[PDB]
């Protein structure tokens, strides 16, 4: 019984995104319903619960301003309007359904992101060509990384600048959207 | 508002064993704290809904206790499933707040990493730039330091469970030629080792 | 096995009551003691009794098994002498369990008051509680005040994410109290705020706790609290408690009274434990019971578990040996 969300998307810094919830067991609004946002630093934080019986939510007082609830019944949708979108209005967006026996409901996450952009990027090599060897590891890397990319493997998490993320692998062959 | 005063980012442990990771309230919340756990890739599950009271497939390996400010989640004879991160979570009060995340790990013993560097590459030089990367790879401590300025890093997960980390510098090739007369350290070491010459 | 009790009408919410503090042997032991609690050479004689012969007499023949096969007692014995008392009933808000309990605990105590010179013993439902408050920038104290109770009476609170509701988060709701914004201080000489603990001093042997689930609406009609609010059979009361020692008190279920349906079709009931006296009078039984009026049926503890409480009628225990 699952809750499915809406897929990603990305916007320029000052617009303003919508996004759904909807679910395989109903008791929609027969069931209270919240949002969250999680960022790796600063971590989880609540923003506000819906009554989908009814629809007037509470909101976290340092959101409200610039999040916004709704909601449908016969149409399972429940929505998210947030505004105004800076870089640091990135995050992971989850929508949570309490339950008393089973562990409360949670759906795949959902992850705006936000920059000045709107690129298929170059690969470079990495050889230890100094012959200090008194056996060898060695590996590529790709300039401004979603990228797709045999043990003895080590593969880093992409670091970002300007929406172009630096990156890199470890073990030529730098095989181990965009095309390659 | 209220917050919850995590101990640690980070907590070692051993197979077979018994972990505390606690949480430390703002003011009295009664007994109206949750806990969670969440896995790379994962939405969160909840675990323990009261301070103490277990949700439906939650092994009795973990019990949760406290009550008004200082609470504390226990795994006891931890299996290798329990490697995730735990968060606590108030809701006593409007807004509800969480804790920072608590990711837990398998104890080992030290090790040095496997250090490499790298020039540039005629490829990279060919599209009018320069950059250079430093490998520290297979390490066994976590608080490593590695580096003027410039630097940017990242870092793998616990994979046995060494960890690994990729460090770079990036540059105009006349700027790089403008300077070539220029910190991999952990418990391990006495001082540090860095793998410049460019002739 | 246990009598069931007549109801036509008017009185479910009295029979309800008295199965439940019939599932107390303390309280049956209490009054036992106190109807036979005289002291001797004074040289006025006591006052009579009416009231805690007449529940005694009740309570001591459904705390024992039936005697005649499916025995229906009638109760009405007892409402009127509780009308020898002040108490008139004057409306439907008052036909409820927990209101009888605090009318019969008052008049017991009429006669704890009655009778002077001798001494009688205080009813096990009696707790304290106290309020206490602490300065933040100087970590001190105020002296205590006192404060009684016959039942811990809890608002039920209202949802935030929307985990389940536990005894524990309706009690650390009730005893417990926020910070005050203004007031001066004694040791900061000179404007300060402090924080308020509220806890209980003394705890009862009869431990009674009560949740709000019939009130008054926002405009004044007859509410109803339907959510479950899940509770144990065995409950440890140590972090509610004043005295900051590492004594453990532990509370063992005895009964519960429930509410089902409302208005027209509003009607009290009571789980309980089946009598103890299987000819070892000591041993209190695990197997519970489903009591409506003239109605008896054996019941699962799940069965009670799951129930709304209205009234927990818990008693202290020393350790869990079951
Ligand atoms: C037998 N079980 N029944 C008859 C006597 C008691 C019940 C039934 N009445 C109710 O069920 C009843 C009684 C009182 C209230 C009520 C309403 N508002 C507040 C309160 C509490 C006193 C604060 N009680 C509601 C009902 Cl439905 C008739
Ligand atoms: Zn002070």
């Amino acid at each position: 019984v699952q809750l499915q969300q809406s897929g990603a998307e990305l916007v320029r810094p000052g617009a303003s995104v919508k996004l759904s919830c909807t679910g395989s067991g109903f008791n929609i609004k027969d069931t209270y319903m919240h949002w969250v946002k999680q960022r790796p630093e600063q971590g989880l934080e609540w923003i506000g619960r819906i009554d989908p019986a009814n629809g007037n939510t509470k909101y976290d007082p340092k959101f409200q301003g610039k999040a916004t609830m709704t909601a449908d019944t016969s149409s399972n949708t429940a929505y998210l309007q947030l505004s105004s979108l800076t870089s640091e209005d990135t995050a992971v967006y989850y929508c949570a359904r309490p339950d008393g026996y089973y562990g409360d409901y949670w759906g795949q996450g959902t992850t705006l992101t936000v920059s000045s952009a709107k690129t298929a990027p170059s690969v470079y090599p990495l050889a230890p060509v100094c012959g200090d060897t008194t056996s060898v590891t060695l590996g590529c890397l790709v300039k401004g990384y979603p990228v797709t990319l045999s043990s003895g493997v080590h593969t880093f998490p992409a670091v970002l600048q300007s929406d172009l993320y630096t990156l890199s692998s470890s073990v030529i062959t730098c095989n181990v959207s965009s095309t390659k | 508002d209220i917050v919850m005063t995590q101990s640690q980012k980070f907590m070692s442990t051993s197979v077979g064993d018994r972990v505390s990771v606690t949480c430390k309230a703002s003011q009295n919340v009664g007994t109206n704290v949750a806990w969670y756990q969440q896995k790379p890739g994962q939405s969160p599950k909840a675990l323990i809904y009261s301070a103490s009271y277990r949700y439906s497939g939650v092994p009795d390996r973990f019990t949760g206790s406290g009550s008004g400010t200082d609470f504390t989640l226990t795994i006891s004879n931890v299996q290798s499933e329990d490697l995730a991160e735990y968060f606590c979570q108030q809701y006593n009060s409007f807004p509800l707040t969480f804790g920072a995340g608590t990711k837990l790990e398998l104890k080992r013993a030290d090790a040095a990493p496997t250090v490499s560097i790298f020039p540039p590459s005629s490829e990279q030089l060919t599209s009018g730039g320069a950059s250079v990367v430093c490998f520290l790879n297979n390490f066994y401590p976590k608080d490593i330091n590695v580096k003027q300025n410039g630097v940017l890093n990242s870092w793998t997960d616990q994979d046995d469970s060494t960890y690994s980390m990729s460090s770079t510098l990036t540059l105009t090739k006349d700027e790089y030629e403008r300077h070539n007369s220029y910190e991999a350290t952990h418990k391990t070491s006495t001082s540090p080792i860095v793998k410049f010459n460019r002739n | 096995l246990v009598p069931g009790l007549v109801n036509l009408g008017n009185t479910c919410f009295m029979n309800s009551l008295l199965q439940g503090l019939s599932a107390c042997p303390a309280f049956i032991r209490w009054l036992e003691e106190f109807t036979s609690q005289y002291s001797r050479d004074q040289k006025e004689p006591p006052s009579h009794q009416y009231l805690s012969l007449t529940l005694l007499h009740l309570l001591k023949a459904l705390s024992c098994q039936e005697v005649t096969d499916d025995e229906v007692l009638d109760a009405s014995c007892l409402l009127d002498v509780l009308r020898m008392y002040r108490w008139q009933i004057s409306s439907f808000e008052e036909q409820d369990a927990h209101e009888l309990f605090h009318v019969i605990t008052s008049s017991l105590e009429d006669e704890r008051d009655g009778s002077g010179s001798h001494w009688k013993s205080q009813h096990p439902f009696h707790g304290r509680l106290t309020s206490n408050m602490v300065c933040k920038h100087c970590e001190h104290q105020s002296p205590v005040r006192f404060d009684t109770f016959d039942s811990l009476s809890l608002s039920i609170p209202a949802a935030t994410w929307g985990h389940p509701l536990t005894l524990d988060h309706c009690l650390h709701h009730f005893i417990s109290s926020e910070s005050v914004r203004d007031v001066v201080c004694d040791n900061c000489t000179k404007r300060t705020t402090f924080v308020k603990q509220l806890k209980l001093g003394k705890l009862p042997q009869c431990l009674c706790i009560h949740l709000q689930r019939l009130s008054w609406s926002s405009h004044g009609t007859p509410l109803k609290r339907h959510e479950h609010v899940q509770f144990n059979e065995d409950l440890s009361m140590d972090e509610y408690k004043y005295h900051s020692n590492a004594s453990t008190y532990l509370f063992r279920l005895m009964a519960v009274v429930v509410h089902h349906g409302d208005m027209h079709s509003g009607h009290f009931v009571t789980y309980r434990r089946s009598p103890p006296s299987a000819r070892n009078p000591l041993s209190t039984s695990n197997q519970w019971l489903w009591v409506s009026d003239d109605t008896v049926r054996k019941a699962s503890l799940q069965e009670v578990l799951s129930s709304s409480a209205y009234l927990l009628f818990y008693e202290r225990v020393l350790e869990v040996l079951f």
